[PDB]
């Protein structure tokens, strides 16, 4: 391809790219909730 | 009866120190929680979602009912049993089995993890005689293995990779899972040593 | 791959529904009511069709298909495993009695009496037990529970669409 | 991972108990009888549409642009007559779209009867000054509904 093709190329590429879903946020709000009903529940 | 004298030993010692401490509580979390009931009620109600009268489902039914004797047996370990059980599930034949009783309407289910009780009364499956009548009612009334339409606990381990894909959004798509180590902040206590699940949230 | 790219379009409501586990159909106009969606169905990490009707080719037969299978004719909509899920009243009663994950990942409503949303603690029975011949109010003494706090005054919100 | 497999775990259970020196539990020769379960190795005719089709965009444009006639009752049997003067032609097979002529002209002759009877029995009911239609009766009882109203203002 020459250089116009590759920049559109690139620019689709960085456009349409598919993330890693990795559930970080979920787990430290379960971690959170946890830790709120331990300190509820127990002195 | 090891749970009766876990419970006296537990009375004693809320008794002698006058407080409800942590290391009794665990103790008789233990004791109470040693049963492999558990695993005996998923296959039984695995068993329930079945036809009597189909050839396939009287397999089923009774590779079931010989896992489950196995593992009340002790001859069996928990992991290993746990390997037939998610591959007697996962196949097409009963979840074609389930889809079908899910279609009739009036369906066989209820008969069947009531006779999974009497069963699992008679055989000497359980800890007590009459407790698989409570864990009957426990399965019922609760959020449970019995009130999934399929007769499976709604994890993501007992239903199949190709409809795991389209649906949940994991690490990368087009076994243990674990985080890649170019994450030097996830969270405080997040590692690559920390496992991560797709379904479910353990921590 | 094997097929160049091609943007799925479907004069049929049910060739939406056996594509995609979870598809939308929004407008432009409702911005707060669609975002809504995207945090609850993003938050259990289900992957989602979102169907913009502004701007579509077959706007006039979709519109129509979304009136017999949900009767209210109120939009975002959404639709799980070819099933009817609804409105915003809808998803939030579903995240609210704690239903959401098991009806964007396996397809399902739990049908089991009584609500997880007010627990305590462990969750257990306690006093779920059905009571001889009835008559739980003629017991005066009973036990009312922990006193609850109700405020007085209304504070003002953060945003109109917080909630 | 196939590693753990209830096939290999019955596979190497075979091969432990093949020595001689392992006693078999009873869930080895349960599940020989009854192996663990496998994954592996399992209106309207069309002609008749394309007819209507074109007999109703045929039939549109005499109706609407054509005759300005708007307000046809029970258009259902000159339809059906054309529907059947057309199978009618087709029995002899004379031609498809001179068929379609001489049913657009019937067609055609019929609205125009249809459209002289309801002039000439609107202009017999307009003339005697005694008959009167319900659309007239409606909207009667609408204006001096509008009148009682401007009364109560």
């Amino acid at each position: 391809v020459n250089k116009q093709t590759q920049k559109y190329r690139t620019k689709l590429r960085y456009r349409f790219r598919q993330p890693s879903v990795v559930p970080l946020r979920q787990t430290l709000q379960q971690r959170h909730n946890t830790i709120l009903e331990v300190l509820r529940r127990r002195r | 009866d090891t749970e009766f004298q876990a419970l006296v030993e537990f009375i004693e010692g809320a008794s002698y120190d006058q407080l409800i401490s942590g290391r009794r509580f665990k103790k008789v979390y233990d004791v109470l929680s040693e049963n492999d009931d558990m695993f005996i009620w998923l296959c039984h109600t695995a068993m329930s979602v079945l036809n009597p009268g189909d050839m396939r489902s009287r397999l089923i039914y009774n590779h079931l009912r010989i896992l489950a004797e196995s593992v009340a047996s002790g001859e069996m370990t928990q992991r290993t049993a746990f390997r037939f059980f998610e591959s007697a599930v996962r196949s097409p034949a009963y979840r074609e089995i389930a889809k079908r009783q899910l279609e009739g309407g009036a369906a066989t289910r209820l008969a069947g993890i009531s006779a999974a009780a009497d069963v699992m009364r008679r055989m000497g499956l359980t800890r007590r005689p009459m407790s698989s009548y409570f864990e009957l009612y426990q399965r019922i009334v609760e959020r449970s293995e019995a009130m999934t339409p399929w007769g499976f606990p709604p994890l993501f381990q007992f239903e199949e990779r190709l409809s795991l894909e389209p649906r949940l959004k994991f690490f990368s798509r087009a076994r243990i899972f674990w985080i890649p180590p170019t994450w030097n902040r996830a969270g405080r206590f997040l590692g690559p040593h920390v496992t991560l699940y797709p379904g479910m949230t353990p921590d | 791959s094997a097929t160049r790219w091609l943007p799925f379009v479907s004069s049929d409501l049910k060739d939406y529904l056996n594509r995609y586990w979870a598809v939308m159909f929004t407008v432009g106009a409702r911005p707060i009511e669609t975002g809504h969606i995207r945090h609850y169905v993003s938050w259990y990490c289900t992957r989602m069709k979102v169907v913009l009707l502004d701007h579509h080719v077959y706007v006039e037969p979709l519109r129509q298909q979304l009136q017999e299978a949900s009767r209210t004719p109120e939009l975002p909509l959404l639709f799980v495993n070819k099933k009817l899920v609804g409105t915003l009243r809808d998803v939030e009663l579903l995240e609210r009695e704690k239903k959401l994950k098991d009806v964007l990942h396996f397809g399902f409503e739990w049908r089991v009496g009584g609500s997880v949303a007010a627990t305590n603690g462990q969750k257990s029975l306690m006093g779920a037990l059905p009571a001889p011949y009835g008559d739980a109010e003629f017991f005066r003494g009973r036990y009312r529970g922990p006193p609850v706090a109700r405020p007085v005054v209304s504070l003002p919100t953060l945003h109109p669409f917080a909630l | 991972n196939e590693k753990y497999e209830p096939w290999e775990h019955m596979k190497r259970m075979g091969r432990l108990v093949g020595t001689g020196f392992y006693i078999p539990p009873e869930w080895y020769n349960h599940f020989r009888m009854f192996p663990p379960i496998n994954h592996n190795f399992q209106t309207l005719s069309p002609e008749r549409v394309a007819l209507r089709d074109e007999l109703a965009r045929k039939s549109r444009l005499v109706a609407s642009e054509g005759m300005r006639y708007y307000n046809i009752f029970w258009v259902r049997k000159p339809l059906d007559t054309m529907e059947k003067e057309y199978y009618e032609l087709k029995r002899r097979g004379v031609d498809h779209g001179e068929a379609i002529r001489k049913v657009l002209q019937g067609f055609y002759s019929g609205l125009a009867v249809k459209k002289r009877v309801a002039a000439i029995q609107a202009e017999e009911a307009k003339l005697t000054g005694r008959f009167i239609t319900m659309r007239e009766a409606t909207v009667v009882l609408g204006v001096l509904a509008k009148l009682h109203k401007e009364q109560l203002t």
